[PDB]
């Protein structure tokens, strides 16, 4: 129970720190997919207009 | 013509295919485990 | 070692103590207590063919079920040649034909149908009433069938008998019985108005709502440490009362007795007296406190 | 004819009621 | 590890207002235990109380107006009062006049917010106090369909007029109109199921309360104490069922069956009502596709006709 | 062996009964008898 | 030992007798033979 | 024993029984053999 | 028991053997009856065609 | 120490919320502003 | 002893109010004695 | 310990907040007033 | 035994046997063939 | 502890994406804006 | 074992089962292959 | 219970195995019966055309 | 021990899930895209 | 039991802190975000009129 | 053992069922 | 529970191995004859057109 | 419970490791077919248009 940085040690444990490490990464590659598929709708067609 | 249409199948037949199979089992396994070895209260004694 | 427990938890390690199933069948046998053979002096068959107990009142059953459903085959695919059970309809003879019944004319194997199955389902009612009296248990489960055997009486012999057609019996046969039952509720408007009606489904409603919440009570408590008092404490803090054990049974058994009751009353009426129903909710207006104020 | 018969048919009715308040009335008896 | 006293008696917002337990008497004599006792309220319970009581006043309130604010008109046209959703012109708009539509809303509103708060309290009550979980559960499955029905049914057909009407009669006008426009409902066969499992539901609280009555003086109506051991009354109730129709379940899986089937019915209903307005817009044309309609050529009318 | 003599004699007369029984109601609603006005 | 032999004769009778009155019922009501005003 | 015969015997004459019987329904009810009146 | 051939000893009692016989001869007969029903009905109307 | 804090802070809260949408409802659908499209 | 007489009293005082409030409305109703416009 | 104060001011504010609602209500939907759009 | 032989000849029979009755009626009544007077 | 931390964070967000999804809804079927064919 | 072997392959071989039959009675029903006269 | 070879002496019982033997029997006569009945029908009208 | 880390991750994913679905839906079902013969 | 400051040191745990700083940087950020959002759609048509 | 009282109680039985039965279904006729 | 190679040994019982071994080998068998019949199908009138 | 490497061993167990790398080895296979059939009905007829 000790990887976890000091400031975060009374929330997350050990194996719970490498999960987090994993959505962290998950949530940024779709966040960057999703900005470009709104460019890309928005240059088809836009909708607000 | 001869046939019943497409989605005559998944919504009549999911049902009526399903819900047998599925009585059919589910009384196989309360049986089962009802029948089954455990702990009970003597007849000679309890009644 | 393991101690095997009746909801399938293997406990780890009373005068319980682990009993196969065949001991407790032979204590409990008690051969001679039929029903009837108090009344004969003796039973012609109490034999417990495989799993299934055999008596007087269970050989006449099996005689209108094997009947009845050669009757219900030979309709529908012999003199319709439909093949297909949706498609086919057993239909009741018509009305010009009267309470009188004749082999010649149609309709004469629905009747034959519908007397198998009537002899049947009473049939299944005394062996019923039979094998729990070998038990010594109570009748309670006799009553709550026949209720349901009465209903099944109230719209197959009753309400045709009083109009008298015989034409009015609902005709068998599956997705065909919708129609007629379907062509019955819109001849008297607003069958939902009928108030017999809306006590039933009420009912029915609320037997649902019953049985869910005493399988979710059960279900919640069933493998943990507890005192046993923390359902009812739990009943307690939702809705301020806990009904008891004992309680809810009982109301199980009413509510659904009542139920069915309430409805052969509706349908019953509704044939012999009204026309239509929103002609019967024509006095209230009128009540003498108001009749004027408006 | 029709009255008569349907009264009767009334009668039968209500005897299919009865068995279930015989049922209430024994359990209001033996539980004081 | 857990005190119920302490769970009995707290003050409040942490504890019960009712302090004082009653009884009734005449249930104690017919329904088993008989006393009243206290009621809990915890935060949760607070709000689903006020929203509710918001609604129906918002829909009391505009009976009133509907009569003249005359209490003897009041009390006798009560039963057939009713606020309608607004008309199919301006179909999901909220801008609707007060009268016409507009107080259906806010009702409708308030009173999704107190069941999702009601929800939210028995899960709670049920976590407090060391049982399980599964009443919310099932109270969800049944939330299913009531959300099907007031939300996501209007939506997705346009208008808001498809909702019922918060009326005594307003609501079998609601059974009878959506019926008659889908056209012979009877065949849907989401509704066959539904119907399926509802009856079953009745017919197995029927019989597990009447053997369980049965067997009684055996002492099996406790049915927590029977689980760990089964006593003679539990050992009786097996052997009847097991000759009249040759098999039987133990005191442990009947409450799941009972449990399945009264969730099954809902979940089926609102599935099968989902789909009336958006896939399948007539079901009677329907069912003749699928080979399932009786073919009565000539049927006989002289029994319908007085 | 398990055949014992009263059994019979009750499943005799109650058969045999139901068989009148049942006979004389098929004559009757045949209607080729002219027997009580037919 | 493996079968009662009440059981046979039972199931005997009771089979035979449901196939006589099926059969006389389907003939009777199959109006093919001049029986009972036909 | 793996299986109990008499359960073999008793699960075979019953769909035997009912086949013959759907068998001899599903002839007489198509009306191509020009028995009992047809 | 031991009135059964060796190699159907583990699965047939002494009882069950007999009636197996009859069964046998029971299935034998009727199959040679339903061949003489199917060649008659046959030669009165064939129902391939 | 009678009076929970916490009930009349809860309460008061509750009411508040609810007498705002409330009142913002009324004057949207009385349709005398002419707010959004009106 | 044999009577509480809470519940005479209680019951009195409802039967009366009742009775008093339904002959009121009755008449009222009846629109026979020109009591508030009429 | 007689009566508790608490019970008091909740149903004091209760009927009055109830009360106050009532009444603009109605003075509302009178349509007497020429307020909002009257 | 993870696994009993019996369960699989009579999942077995079952499937097989329910299959060509399935097969059976489609074929008879596609119309296609020419058999029983068609 | 008078006030649970976790309760305050739960009924906040609970509170405010019911009111976002609600604003949203509300104006998108004012049809004042021109957003998705309108 | 985190799965028990035997429900993996009662699972599999029903599914694959009701998917054949499902595709099976599609593709005859689609009347697109002069199957069986069409 | 050592009647059956080794390589299957986990799974299959004494008795399991003589059954076992007559259904692969019964499979192997149907299998052929099928064919034949097949060839049949195909020999009649053809069904795919 | 405060907050279950699970139950934020299995709330996440549900919302994110719904929410995903019922944008992809809106949006097909309103027509203003020609995607799919629209 | 001891991060957090004197004045609020009955009411907050150490725990209970920092998720309450993450709840703080979250409320100011969409704030920010909602004001730019209602600014953009009065460029694009106002409401009130 | 016949008890010669069961004997006589089902005749009686039977002849109250012949009673009700053959009664009704004479009175109900055309004739 | 020995004849199973190390790697899998942790997974599979000696009697579950080979009934895996007729399972793949008839998924096999079934793939083999399904590719077949698509291809003829095809060859007879195609569905994407 | 030693052969799944040191930074996933608080997590994964000895045999829940050969079940995973099942899992993703099925799932890129799956990616790639996806992929192709993709591309195949893009250049059969477009849908965005
Ligand atoms: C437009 C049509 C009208 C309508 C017209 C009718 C009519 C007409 C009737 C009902 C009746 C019923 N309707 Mg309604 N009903 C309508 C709308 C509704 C709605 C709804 C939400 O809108 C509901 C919930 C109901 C509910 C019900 C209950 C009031 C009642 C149920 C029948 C029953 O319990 O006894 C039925 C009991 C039996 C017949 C069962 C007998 C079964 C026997 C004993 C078992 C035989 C064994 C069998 C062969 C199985 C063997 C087992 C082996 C496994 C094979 N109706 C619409 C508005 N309704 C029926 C009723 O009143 O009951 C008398 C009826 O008469
Ligand atoms: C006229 C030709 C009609 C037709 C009409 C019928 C009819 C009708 C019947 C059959 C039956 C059968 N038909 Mg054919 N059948 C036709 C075309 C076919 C075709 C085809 C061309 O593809 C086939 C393959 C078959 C094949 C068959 C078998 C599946 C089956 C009987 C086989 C057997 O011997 O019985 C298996 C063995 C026996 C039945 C054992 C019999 C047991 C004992 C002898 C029964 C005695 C009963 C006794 C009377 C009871 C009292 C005895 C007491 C001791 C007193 N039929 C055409 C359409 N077929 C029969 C059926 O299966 O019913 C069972 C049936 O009744
Ligand atoms: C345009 C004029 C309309 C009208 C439209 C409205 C509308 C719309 C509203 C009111 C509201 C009020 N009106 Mg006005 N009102 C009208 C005519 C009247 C008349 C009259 C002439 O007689 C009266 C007496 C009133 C009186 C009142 C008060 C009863 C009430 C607010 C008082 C107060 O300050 O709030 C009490 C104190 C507060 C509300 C504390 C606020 C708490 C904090 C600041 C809330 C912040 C919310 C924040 C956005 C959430 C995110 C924060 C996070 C930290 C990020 N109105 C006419 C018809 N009136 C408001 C109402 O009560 O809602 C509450 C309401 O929304
Ligand atoms: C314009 C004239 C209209 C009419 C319209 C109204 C309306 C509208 C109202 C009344 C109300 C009242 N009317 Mg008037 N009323 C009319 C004719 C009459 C006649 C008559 C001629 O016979 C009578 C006898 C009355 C008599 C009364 C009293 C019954 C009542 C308020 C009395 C009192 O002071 O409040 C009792 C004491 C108080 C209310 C205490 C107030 C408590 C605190 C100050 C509330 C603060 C609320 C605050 C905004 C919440 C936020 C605070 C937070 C700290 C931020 N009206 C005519 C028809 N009348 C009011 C009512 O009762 O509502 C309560 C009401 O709203
Ligand atoms: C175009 C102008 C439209 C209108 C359309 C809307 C719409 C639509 C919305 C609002 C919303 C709001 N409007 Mg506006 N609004 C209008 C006119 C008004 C008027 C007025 C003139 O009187 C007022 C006072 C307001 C006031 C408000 C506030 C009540 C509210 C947001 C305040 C805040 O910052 O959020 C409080 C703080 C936050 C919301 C914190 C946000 C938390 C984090 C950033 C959320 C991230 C979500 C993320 C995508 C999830 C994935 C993240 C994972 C990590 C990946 N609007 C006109 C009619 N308004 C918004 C609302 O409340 O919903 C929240 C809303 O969606
Ligand atoms: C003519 C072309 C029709 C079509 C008609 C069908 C039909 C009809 C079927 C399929 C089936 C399949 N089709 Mg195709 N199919 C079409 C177009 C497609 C397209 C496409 C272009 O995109 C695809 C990707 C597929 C893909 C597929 C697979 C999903 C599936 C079988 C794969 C496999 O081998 O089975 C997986 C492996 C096996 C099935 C193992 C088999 C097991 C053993 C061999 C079964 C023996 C059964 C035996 C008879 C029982 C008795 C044995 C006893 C020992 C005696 N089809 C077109 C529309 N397709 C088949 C299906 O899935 O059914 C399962 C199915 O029946
Ligand atoms: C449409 C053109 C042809 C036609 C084409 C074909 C073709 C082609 C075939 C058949 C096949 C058969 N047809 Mg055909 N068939 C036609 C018309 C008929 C007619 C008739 C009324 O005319 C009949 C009676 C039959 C009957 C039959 C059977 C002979 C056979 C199916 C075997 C099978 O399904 O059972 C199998 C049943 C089961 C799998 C279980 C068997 C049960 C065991 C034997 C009983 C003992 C069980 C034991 C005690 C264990 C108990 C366990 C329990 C079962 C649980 N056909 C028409 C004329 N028919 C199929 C066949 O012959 O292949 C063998 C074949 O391939
Ligand atoms: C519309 C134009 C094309 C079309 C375009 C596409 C495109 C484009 C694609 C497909 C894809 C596929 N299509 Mg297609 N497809 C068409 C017509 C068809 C037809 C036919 C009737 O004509 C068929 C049969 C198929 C069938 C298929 C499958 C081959 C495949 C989908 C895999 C998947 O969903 O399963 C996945 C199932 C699951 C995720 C679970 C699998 C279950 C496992 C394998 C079973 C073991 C379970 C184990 C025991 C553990 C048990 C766990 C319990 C289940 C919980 N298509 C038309 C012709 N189709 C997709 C595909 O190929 O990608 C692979 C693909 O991208
Ligand atoms: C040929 C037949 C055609 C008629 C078919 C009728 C079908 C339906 C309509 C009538 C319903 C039939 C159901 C009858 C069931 C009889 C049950 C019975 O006979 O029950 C008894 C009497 O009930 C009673 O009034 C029974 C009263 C019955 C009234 C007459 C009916 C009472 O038993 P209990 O004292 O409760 O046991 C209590 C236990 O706890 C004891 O420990
Ligand atoms: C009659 C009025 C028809 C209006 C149809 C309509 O307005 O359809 C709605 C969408 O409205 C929208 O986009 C606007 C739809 C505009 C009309 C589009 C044509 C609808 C065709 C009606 C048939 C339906 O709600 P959905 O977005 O489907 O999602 C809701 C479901 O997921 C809930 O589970
Ligand atoms: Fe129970």
């Amino acid at each position: 129970n000790d990887l976890v940085p000091d400031q975060w040690k009374p929330l997350f444990n050990n194996a719970q720190w490498l999960v987090h490490d994993i959505v962290v990464k998950t949530i940024y590659g779709g966040l960057i997919i999703a900005v470009i598929a709104h460019v890309l709708c928005w240059a088809w067609t836009p909708w607000i207009r | 013509s001869p046939w019943p249409v497409w989605s005559g199948y998944a919504l009549c037949f999911v049902p009526l295919a399903a819900v047998i199979l599925g009585f059919i089992i589910a009384a196989r396994f309360t049986d089962k485990q009802a029948t089954s070895a455990y702990l009970r209260l003597d007849p000679a004694k309890a009644n | 070692r393991a101690l095997p427990l009746p909801s399938g938890e293997t406990l780890p390690a009373a005068s319980a103590e682990v009993i196969p199933f065949s001991i407790i069948e032979e204590f409990y046998k008690r051969p001679g207590k039929t029903l009837a053979a108090r009344f004969f002096g003796v039973d012609p068959f109490d034999f417990w063919i495989g799993r299934f107990y055999v008596g007087l009142f269970g050989a006449i059953s099996i005689i209108g079920i094997i009947l009845g459903v050669a009757f219900y085959l030979y309709e529908g695919v012999v003199n319709e040649g439909t093949l297909n059970i949706l498609a086919m309809r057993i239909e009741p003879p018509p009305v010009s034909q009267g309470l009188n019944v004749d082999p010649a004319q149609p309709g004469f194997f629905w009747f034959l149908t519908m007397v198998a199955a009537t002899i049947a389902f009473v049939g299944w009612l005394l062996r019923q009433i039979d094998i729990s009296l070998k038990l010594d248990m109570g009748m309670e489960v006799p009553i709550a069938f026949g209720a349901v055997v009465s209903s099944w009486i109230t719209l197959q012999w009753l309400r045709p008998i009083a109009m008298g057609a015989w034409g009015h019996g609902f005709p068998l046969g599956i997705t065909h019985h919708l129609d007629w039952v379907s062509n019955i509720g819109y001849q008297y408007y607003n069958f939902f108005y009928n108030p017999f009606h809306a006590i039933g489904i009420t009912l029915l409603f609320a037997s649902t709502l019953f049985l869910h919440m005493h399988g979710s009570a059960v279900l919640s408590e069933a493998k943990r440490n507890i005192s046993d008092q923390n359902i009812h404490v739990f009943w307690r803090n939702i809705l301020g009362y806990s009904i008891g054990e004992i309680g809810i049974h009982r109301v199980a058994f009413w509510t659904g007795a009542a139920s069915v009751l309430f409805s052969n009353l509706c349908i019953f009426l509704s044939g012999t007296f009204v026309k239509d129903w929103n002609a019967f909710w024509g006095f209230w207006d009128k009540m003498p406190i108001w009749n004027g104020v408006g | 004819m029709n009255w008569i018969v349907a009264t009767f048919m009334l009668m039968f009715v209500l005897v299919a009621f009865l068995p279930l308040v015989v049922s209430l009335a024994y359990t209001w008896v033996t539980n004081p | 590890p857990i005190d119920l006293h302490d769970e009995e008696y707290r003050d409040g917002l942490e504890g019960t207002i009712a302090k004082p337990p009653g009884h009734v008497g005449w249930m104690q004599r017919l329904l088993g235990e008989g006393q009243v006792g206290p009621i809990y309220v915890g935060l949760w319970g607070v709000i689903s109380f006020i929203t509710f009581f918001a609604s129906a006043f918002i829909i009391l309130v505009d009976y009133g107006r509907q009569v003249g604010w005359n209490p003897i008109i009041y009390l006798r046209e009560f039963w057939n009062l009713a606020v309608y959703p607004p008309p199919t012109e301006y179909g999901l708009s909220w801008n609707v006049p007060w009268d016409k539509g507009g107080a259906w809303l806010a009702a409708t509103f308030f009173l999704h917010i107190s069941v999702l708060t009601w929800w939210a309290r028995l899960y709670t009550r049920a976590k407090a106090t060391g049982v399980g979980t599964q009443l919310a559960w099932g109270f969800a499955s049944a939330l299913s369909l009531y959300f099907v029905i007031y939300l996501f049914h209007p939506l997705a057909l346009g208008n808001w007029s498809a909702a019922p009407g918060h009326g005594f009669r307003a609501i079998l006008d609601w059974t009878n109109y959506v019926s008659i426009h889908w056209g012979n409902f009877y065949y849907n066969p989401f509704h066959m199921l539904s119907i399926f499992f509802l009856l079953g539901s009745t017919l197995l609280l029927a019989m597990h309360g009447a053997t369980i009555v049965a067997t009684s003086k055996w002492k099996s109506e406790m049915e927590f104490t029977e689980m760990m051991a089964e006593g003679p009354g539990t050992q009786r109730a097996q052997l009847f069922w097991r000759w009249v129709m040759g098999w039987n379940a133990n005191s442990y899986n009947i409450h799941i069956w009972a449990w399945w089937f009264a969730a099954f019915t809902a979940i089926t209903g609102a599935i099968g009502l989902f789909l009336s307005g958006t896939l399948v817009p007539d079901w009677y044309a329907w069912g003749e596709t699928a080979k399932i309609v009786a073919p009565w050529p000539n049927p006989d009318w002289a029994q319908y006709v007085f | 062996r398990p055949f014992e003599f009263r059994t019979s004699v009750v499943v005799s007369t109650l058969l045999g009964l139901v068989m009148a029984l049942l006979i004389h109601f098929v004559v009757l609603s045949s209607g080729a008898f002219n027997w009580l006005r037919a």
